[PDB]
RNA sequence: GGUGAAAUUCUUGGAUUUAUUGAAGACUAACUACUGCGAAAGCAUUUGCCAAGGACGUUUUCAUUAAUCAAGAACGAAAGUUAGGGGAUCGAAGAUGAUCAGAUACCGUCGUAGUCUUAACCAUAAACUAUGCCGACUAGGGAUCGGGUGGUGUUUUUUUAAUGACCCACUCGGCACCUUACGAGAAAUCAAAGUCUUUGGGUUCUGGGGGGAGUAUGGUCGCAAGGCUGAAACUUAAAGGAAUUG
């Protein structure tokens, strides 16, 4: 079954700490403890060490990243606004 | 430990001896083990690489940057901070930045840093939840946890201290020119209350 | 007594019927 | 209080070779005073002039030009191209209603290495036979219209060094090579390479100006 | 077209998929062609590319990764380098730049 | 009583147009119901131009007319003379002079 | 033989502006705007204010040696005007019949292909 | 600077203006129309990939598989909600300068949320053609968008072709328009709002004087704001629609 309506992982914290802030961290406990599909070998095993080491299972690769995704919005923007930096010095 | 950012242990071979000297970094968002990473003036664009500031275009992103030339990094070393490059003179090279807090300012173009951001950002981001997740923050910090508000002592101890309800008594924003036992509360503030900004 | 804030007010004033059949439990 | 003016100089300015009419006009700058080098507060200074100036005729009476100060052979300056734009007269009666406007741009890199933003501009016409009254395109001739145009606007520089790009403009060359390629699939009336803007320029080399002296 | 000449390919002819399957395809000099994904190891790639030049067999490099190529195989798991052994009927053989 | 048939005007078969703003008001307005007229205009008003003839260098310089498109909200190309109240029989024109 | 400079106008309403340079841009001589020869707090864009601006303009173009001007007008632009004030006219006529050899005058209000917002709510500046 | 006119503000540390550059985020001008597309909400810079769609064509194919629909579902402008990004502009609140008998309004300068965006909600607008969908039929006329057909037809002249563009003629389908009613209507008007007291082609929803009231209550959805469903006591002789004359 269905084991609960909305609480989801967060249920380990029961009755505590103020349903908002549950909801706050339930966001950030799924994406934290998510697999994610690896740059280098292309499967999805790219798991969560300490906070920011994102690390695959078989090809071990570590990269570097979000504390609590793979990749924060920002990385992503600042990725492609050094690629438009440097695809100019290039020309 | 003690640092919400995670380090990139990077080696390179010793010009001027045969051996490996390996350097402690501190990880861009992007980076990745076994990445090759390029330092010095010539070195290309890419996140991971050193250079220094006047060599990169007005509108960069870099992190862990000098202050002065050759002090190994001093602005934005933390978790998902970054200064942006604004401008130059190459008479004098002098490279003008925006740094995390948003203060602009202007460093010896010679000055190094690293392009890219600091991995681990959003880190602050997560309710702790609980006293004790806070326990092991400052377990691996410093004995600076918890606190004891002024206003729950005696006049003893504290400028807050004292009275039969607890509060502060005179004015809480403290002259910059006050003197050590008198600066507790908002020191040298210049205005104060919920903002709008 | 134009109707959207004959409206405003109208809503204004039951939220109010609500929020204190509450205190009287 | 001190009129700055008489703390002044002029300097007269040459064109590119490339153009008729060479010597153009004055311009102003303080005097090198200690430390303070005129010449560098020359340097970087541009210039737009009409066509009709550098070549005599009007028939480029739009079509500015913009000049940019290099080296300085002591009170001559001699400049080179920046940039050229059609005037927004001529661009804003270009435009009338009832019809269809056509753009497309690319950015290309020349012989000498230049990188550079390019814009041609068309407007579908009515046949000479025609009946109604608006003469519009259909958008997948557009988009062919669009392609075939990005084709020679490319081939021509980097199938041309800058100043053969200025040697090739002035006579308006690829708006016919423009106009020879869309014939067959709609009729347009006004082809031009509305603008050119200059992105990039490599290590000075000045042997390339001073051919740009007579 | 430009993807689908694959579809031709498992078809009207004959290929095998993996790296240690094309190599057997390629010291025996077998392959008419090989088609390598976007993120295989550089390592992996230069083996590939040097196996080429010794089996005169030319290469094609591809838009997507492993993940990518196995669907474009219709296969449903990763796949970092296929070997085409006949076209028989397909198109893919000649028609390539 | 509906006033006219174009409902507000002259949008028949989409939905939804888009706003563009009054040149002397700033309301929002959807472009079919702007109320729109060109400034075709040349540079020079009623003479000035005889009294500029002989103040130019250039002996062959042609005249350039200045462009520019205006778009009224309803309220304000009323309060102006950009339209005026019609008659009942006389709001069915579209002869503009 | 003759010599030049560039004009640049700037017919706004609230005032008019007419200060001209070098063909470079750069280096400027004597700017006189409307606000300078009226005090009224008003009419700073008037064509009388224009008149007596370009006047007092042209003869310290006179004095330091501009022959000739070609001329670019202007209105407020951006996302404001385009439309450009009644002080233009009067700048531009008080400025051939003050003396200088013109030619090749440009109409650069700016103009966006367009873009950001415009100012007065939806509702538009009622009054 | 701004305005009817002012003032708030900025400015000899040079503002406004100029010229040379640079960044950021939103927007997509002119072309842009009684033109297109989409179930509707809505969609306008280039290109690439991804699936999708109507119309047209058809001596292809299955053969009644279909119309409309209680229950139940998808989508659903703007504002609003929660969290991250983003935050140039405009700007509910707010702050201010005016105006004013007052003026926390209109006007002026700021300006928070918001405006953009990802991940979740919300489910409503004069969400309008205030006109359900399917089918059939009944007037006159000229344009237009798509697709097709026809011609020793104009240019493409590449020699003539052949395409594209155009021209003329047909046609299917679509956005509309003009005239007119022969019919309709309280009228304004209507090509459907016609083919109705000469009243029946099929079907779904909704209304039964004005208030009270979209209130109370129950149920349900929502984090909330709120949405969906929804009375009664009570009160009233008119409210209302279209047009006419002043
Ligand atoms: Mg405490
Ligand atoms: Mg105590
Ligand atoms: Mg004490
Ligand atoms: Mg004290
Ligand atoms: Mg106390
Ligand atoms: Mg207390
Ligand atoms: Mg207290
Ligand atoms: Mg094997
Ligand atoms: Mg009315
Ligand atoms: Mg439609
Ligand atoms: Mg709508
Ligand atoms: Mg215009
Ligand atoms: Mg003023
Ligand atoms: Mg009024
Ligand atoms: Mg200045
Ligand atoms: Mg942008
Ligand atoms: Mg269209
Ligand atoms: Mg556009
Ligand atoms: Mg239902
Ligand atoms: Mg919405
Ligand atoms: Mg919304
Ligand atoms: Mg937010
Ligand atoms: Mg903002
Ligand atoms: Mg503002
Ligand atoms: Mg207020
Ligand atoms: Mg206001
Ligand atoms: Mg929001
Ligand atoms: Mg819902
Ligand atoms: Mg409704
Ligand atoms: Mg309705
Ligand atoms: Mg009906
Ligand atoms: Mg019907
Ligand atoms: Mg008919
Ligand atoms: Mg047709
Ligand atoms: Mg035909
Ligand atoms: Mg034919
Ligand atoms: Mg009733
Ligand atoms: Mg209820
Ligand atoms: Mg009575
Ligand atoms: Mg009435
Ligand atoms: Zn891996
Ligand atoms: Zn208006």
């Amino acid at each position: 079954a269905k084991r609960t309506k909305k609480v989801g992982i967060t249920g380990k914290y029961g009755v505590r700490y103020g349903s908002s802030l549950r909801r706050q961290v339930k966001k950030l406990e799924i994406q934290q403890h998510a697999r994610y599909d690896c740059s280098f070998c292309g499967k999805k095993t790219v798991k969560r060490g300490a906070a920011g080491i994102w690390t695959c299972s078989c090809c071990k690769k570590t990269v570097a990243g979000g504390a609590y995704t793979v990749s924060t919005a920002a990385a992503a923007t600042v990725r492609s606004t050094i690629r438009r930096l440097r695809e100019m010095v290039e020309a | 430990s003690g640092r919400g950012a995670p380090l990139a242990k990077v080696v390179f071979r010793d010009p001027y001896k045969y051996r490996l000297r390996e350097e402690i970094f501190i990880a861009n968002e992007g980076v990745h083990t076994g990445q090759f990473i390029y330092a010095g003036k010539k070195a290309s664009l890419n996140v991971g690489n050193v250079l220094p500031l006047g060599s990169v275009p007005e509108g960069t992103i870099v992190s862990n940057v000098e202050e002065k030339p050759g002090d190994r990094g001093a602005l934005a070393r933390a978790s998902g901070n970054y200064v942006i490059i604004i401008g130059h003179n190459p008479d004098e090279n002098k490279t003008r930045v925006r740094l995390p807090s948003g203060a602009k300012k202007v460093i010896s173009s010679d000055a190094r840093g690293v392009i890219g951001v600091i991995a681990g950002g959003g880190r602050v981001d997560k309710p702790l939840l609980k006293a004790g997740r806070a326990f092991h923050k400052y377990r691996l910090k410093r004995n600076s946890w918890p606190k004891t508000r002024g206003v729950a002592m005696n006049p003893v101890d504290h400028p807050h201290g004292g009275g039969n309800h607890q509060h502060i008594g005179k004015a809480s924003t403290i002259s910059r020119g006050a003197v050590s036992g008198q600066k507790a509360g908002l020191i040298a503030a210049r205005r104060t209350g919920l903002l709008r900004g | 007594m134009r109707a959207k804030w004959r409206k405003k007010r109208t809503r204004r004033l039951k939220r109010k019927r609500r929020k204190v059949r509450a205190r009287s439990k | 209080v001190v009129d700055p003016f008489t703390r002044k100089e002029w300097f007269d300015i040459k064109a590119p070779s490339t153009f008729e009419n060479r010597n153009v006009g004055k311009t102003l700058v303080n005097k090198s005073t200690g430390l303070k080098s005129a010449s560098d507060a020359l340097k970087g200074r541009v210039v737009e002039v009409c066509l009709a100036d550098l070549q005599g005729s009007e028939d480029h009476s739009f079509r500015k030009i913009k000049l940019r100060v290099d080296e300085v052979q002591g009170k001559n300056l001699l400049t080179n191209f920046h940039g050229m734009d059609f005037t927004t007269d001529k661009l804003r009666s270009m435009v009338r209603k009832w019809q269809t406007l056509i753009e497309a741009n690319v950015t290309v890199k020349t012989s000498d290495d230049y990188v550079l933003r390019i814009f041609a501009i068309a407007f579908t016409r009515k046949q000479a036979n025609q009946v109604k009254r608006h003469s519009y395109a259909q958008s997948s001739h557009i988009r062919a219209i669009r392609k075939v145009i990005s084709e020679i606007l490319t081939k021509e520089v980097q199938g041309s060094t800058l100043a053969q790009l200025t040697s090739k403009l002035i006579p308006e060359v690829i708006n016919k090579e423009i106009e020879n390629a869309t014939k067959d699939i709609f009729p347009l009336q006004n082809i031009h390479v509305r603008k050119v803007k200059l992105l990039k320029q490599p290590k000075f080399d000045v042997g390339a100006l001073m051919a740009l002296h007579g | 077209s430009i993807n689908q000449k694959l579809a031709l390919v498992i078809k009207s002819g004959k290929y095998t998929l993996g790296y240690k399957s094309t190599v057997k395809s390629l010291r025996q000099g077998k392959s008419k062609l090989i088609i390598i994904a976007a993120n295989t190891p550089v390592l992996r790639k230069s083996e590939l590319e040097y196996y080429a030049m010794l089996s005169k067999t030319k290469v094609y490099y591809f838009q997507g990764g492993n993940n990518e190529l196995g669907t474009a195989v219709g296969k449903l798991f990763r796949v970092g380098v296929v070997s085409i052994l006949e076209a028989g009927d397909s198109d893919i053989l000649t028609t390539l730049a | 009583p509906k006033k006219r048939a174009s409902n507000g005007r002259n949008k028949k078969g989409r939905g939804h147009v888009k706003p563009v703003r009054c040149v002397n008001c700033s309301k929002s307005i959807p472009k079919d119901k702007a109320i729109k007229r060109m400034a075709i205009r040349n540079i020079v008003e009623a003479a000035a131009v005889r009294d500029l003839s002989e103040a130019s260098v250039y002996p062959e310089y042609a005249l350039p007319k200045t462009y520019n498109k205006l778009h009224y909200c309803v309220s304000c190309a009323i309060h102006a003379r950009i339209v005026r109240v019609r008659s009942r029989e006389d709001r069915k024109n579209r002869a503009p002079p | 033989s003759q010599v030049f400079g560039v004009a640049r106008i700037y017919a706004s309403f609230n005032d008019t502006f007419v200060h001209v340079t070098d063909l470079s841009g750069k280096e400027t001589i004597a700017r006189v705007t409307g606000g300078m020869k009226v005090k009224a707090d008003r009419d700073e864009s008037s064509p009388y204010a224009a008149m007596l601006a370009a006047q007092d303009v042209a003869a310290k173009c006179k004095e330091v040696g501009i022959t000739a001007v070609h001329v670019k007008i202007r209105a407020t632009g951006g996302t404001r005007t385009k439309t450009p004030g009644p002080g233009g006219q009067a700048a531009l006529r008080a400025l051939a019949r003050s003396g200088l050899r013109i030619g090749r005058i440009e109409d650069v209000t700016p103009v966006p292909s367009d873009s950001t917002r415009k100012k007065g709510g939806r509702r538009g500046r009622r009054l």
